[PDB]
């Protein structure tokens, strides 16, 4: 539930940049993209596959 | 770039081919291809510097042809092809483009040129990131002006609105304001006002502080008067004209402020009550420069102070006066801002009569307002939803009781206080009797 609260708040940060008082789905999709891709273990797990 | 060998050697060759500059020219007059073949060689080098010298020659050659639409396609294309491969570094070829781009502008003397030129420029810059992007938009923008005289005014406006939202770091603050102002105007002409609100907020009011930006400050706020006036928010419209009056250029000069103050009074009135509305129209009531005009001065005065007035007699006063002043009442969709003036007059009379008259027959109230029975009831109702006044209107049409029926406790409270004021009043009086008699 926390990440989703972070999503609206970070989207409405992006609202100010874009210079709107409204949040659109484009804002939401970037809010989604990041804050959920932490660490790299991709390489390590090549040899633990 | 690398090693110390390319700086010297490459430069040395460009000198040698610049001594052989008349040779390239003479062949160009006989056939384009012969001299073209020379430019290809020149713009393959490894030092960035030797291509600066050589990118004069690329511009000059097509100038000697003068200039040929078919040949135009290729020159701009060759550049694009050289950019992807290397360009002697991708940063290098962007300054080359910048040189040839001035030529495109000044070549312009046909429709024919303008059309071909926008097709080459849009493509080049999609992979670039500098000042090239400002210039592309600008030349595109010549075809926009031309599109205005067509049915393509909606379309062109759109193409262009997109572009300037990307903030280039290459623009100066003064250029940044100007380019966004152009977008705001195109949206009026498009007839999309949703786009315009996004562009108004893009630039800020906190970018205008120094007298450099004075000019663009004036155009900025003037543009917002229209955007709003279409959405019919009349208080906001007053506000922009008030900021123009705060501008130093309008303040200083007697002539400039004349229609601006006149206009200020009109949209403040057209705004329906609000307490913010009141303090702004009283501020203007103090102003000295208004008192020289007598038409605006009587108008402001009427609406501020509490009066009873009748609509066809006020209409008769300001029909040959204010209604014929354009950009207020004399425009076409300002005929319906004139119609609006009536609503504001009959709401003024409703507010006054609410306070002073505790009860009045409905039959009477109709007469004073200059309305029919039906339109009186609906106006009372709307103004009771909006929570300002309170009444109880009978449908048999006996009375209207403009009062909100007073509460038991408050009445008693009010009475107890009056008795304390009588006793205080006598207690103070007795002292002053003593004072006067003895001094006599």
């Amino acid at each position: 539930g926390a990440v989703i609260a972070a999503i609206m708040q970070e989207a409405g940060l992006r609202a100010v940049r874009k210079n709107r008082y409204v949040i659109l789905q484009s804002d939401l999709e970037e809010a989604y993209a990041t804050q959920v891709k932490t660490d790299n273990t991709v390489d390590k797990f090549d040899f633990y596959k | 770039m690398s090693r110390d060998a390319p700086i010297k050697a490459d430069k040395d060759y460009s000198q040698i081919l610049k001594e052989e500059f008349p040779k390239i020219d003479s062949l160009a007059q006989n056939d384009c291809n012969s001299a073209l073949d020379q430019l290809l060689v020149l713009e393959k080098k490894t030092r960035q510097a030797s291509d600066l010298a050589s990118s004069k020659e690329v511009l000059a050659k097509i100038v000697d042809l003068l200039a040929s639409r078919n040949k135009w396609d290729d020159l701009n294309e060759q550049l694009t092809l050289l950019s992807k491969k290397h360009g002697q570094l991708k940063l290098s070829i962007q300054y080359m483009i910048q040189k040839v781009m001035e030529y495109l502008k000044s070549s312009k003397s046909l429709d024919l040129n303008t059309r071909i030129s926008v097709i080459e420029t849009i493509r080049v810059v999609t992979e670039n990131k500098i000042f090239v992007e400002v210039e592309r938009a600008r030349v595109t923008k010549d075809l926009v002006e031309i599109k205005k005289e067509e049915g393509k005014i909606d379309e062109a406006a759109d193409i262009l609105c997109e572009l300037q939202v990307e903030t280039y770091g290459s623009m100066e603050m003064s250029e940044k304001i100007q380019f966004i102002l152009e977008q705001m105007e195109l949206s009026i002409l498009k007839g999309d006002y949703s786009q315009a609100t996004v562009l108004s907020r893009k630039i800020l009011k906190k970018t205008f502080k120094n007298p450099k930006y004075e000019s663009l400050k004036l155009e900025y706020y003037n543009l917002l008067v229209k955007i709003s006036l279409h959405k019919r928010e009349y208080l906001e419209v007053a506000q922009y004209l008030q900021e123009i009056y705060q501008t130093d250029a309008i303040k200083s000069d007697e002539a400039k402020w004349k229609p601006v103050l006149s206009h200020i009074v009109y949209f403040l009135v057209l705004s329906p009550y609000g307490n913010l509305q009141n303090d702004l129209i009283h501020k203007i009531q103090n102003d000295n420069n208004l008192k020289k005009l007598e038409s605006q001065e009587s108008l402001v005065k009427l609406f501020t102070t509490n009066e009873l007035m009748r609509w066809p007699i006020v209409q008769k006063t300001y029909e040959p006066v204010l209604n014929e002043d354009d950009l207020a009442f004399g425009g076409e969709a300002n005929k319906h801002h004139w119609e609006d003036l009536q609503k504001r007059v009959i709401e003024h009379n409703l507010r006054v009569i609410s306070e002073y008259y505790s009860r009045i027959t409905l039959l009477r109230l109709n007469e004073l307002l200059d309305l029919t029975e039906s339109q009186t009831e609906t106006y009372i109702s709307d103004l009771v939803n909006q929570g300002i006044i309170y009444a109880k209107v009978n449908r048999p049409a006996k009375i209207v009781n403009f009062e909100k029926p007073k509460n038991s406790s408050q009445l008693l409270n009010e009475w107890s206080h009056n008795v304390d004021e009588l006793l205080e009043h006598i207690e103070t009086i007795g002292h002053l009797i003593t004072k006067e008699e003895i001094m006599h």
